[PDB]
């Protein structure tokens, strides 16, 4: 899981 | 420490005199940006499935809270390390001195700093941070969990980090300053001290997250 992408 | 306590005290009084339910709001009266916070968490990536989870400061430092339960940071230098040991234990390191038993945690560090240069936004790249107070100290993150609605860091100056994934609102709180800074969808920003929140109220948008971020906080106590 992740944070907001470029 | 009690910074936790008096976190969950200011959310509390604040929740409790329902600030969204009032003749007439006046958040931005509540304003005041001599309490944006030195730090908050820019950018994160979770592979606790086995290596941790990976963090960007506000500042360009990095960290990582491994699965081990031990933690490894990064300063904006390149170079400067600071690790600590599961009971708190902190011990000051470079990249360039090279000790053995944590160079496998070092490379996972900088693939992690790798991994958020390339592939994520900096979250609140226009907020210019307070300077910090004299010997100011750089934070790791203490705990961390997310629910299906958030992530939530707790950073070891006592401030909690709330980043909610529908919307990308996020909320930084700061017990010491006695503030919550907003950030909105549309990436704006604003910092409200929470008794002022009290005296004028806010929209109904925030009185929901910092209902969310009480039960957050009591989450937090609950695991101590």
């Amino acid at each position: 899981m992740q944070s907001t992408p470029l | 420490d009690c910074h936790l306590s008096d976190m969950l005290q200011q959310l509390h009084s604040v929740n409790a005199s329902k600030p969204s339910e009032r003749g007439l709001v006046r958040q931005e009266e509540a304003e005041d940006p001599a309490c944006i916070p030195i730090f908050w968490v820019s950018k994160w990536v979770d592979y606790s499935d086995k290596y941790g989870l990976g963090y960007q400061l506000c500042d360009n430092s990095v960290g990582v809270l491994f699965n081990d339960s031990t933690r490894l940071i990064l300063y904006n230098d390149g170079d400067s390390l600071q690790y600590i040991e599961r009971d708190g234990t902190e011990s000051y390191l470079t990249v360039s001195s090279h000790p053995n038993s944590l160079m496998k945690k070092i490379t996972l560090l900088k693939y992690f700093r790798n991994y958020m240069s390339e592939h994520l936004l900096k979250a609140g790249a226009n907020i210019t941070p307070r300077e910090g107070d004299e010997l100011a100290r750089l934070p790791y993150l203490r705990t961390w969990f997310r629910t299906r609605s958030a992530i939530i860091l707790h950073l070891s100056n006592g401030s909690v980090q709330i980043n909610f994934f529908q919307d990308h609102t996020k909320l930084i709180l700061c017990p010491l300053m006695a503030a919550v800074t907003y950030i909105d969808e549309k990436r704006d920003f604003r910092t409200y001290r929470l008794s002022l929140l009290e005296e004028y109220g806010c929209c109904k948008e925030l009185a929901s997250r910092l209902r969310y971020a009480r039960t957050m906080v009591d989450k937090l106590l609950s695991s101590r």
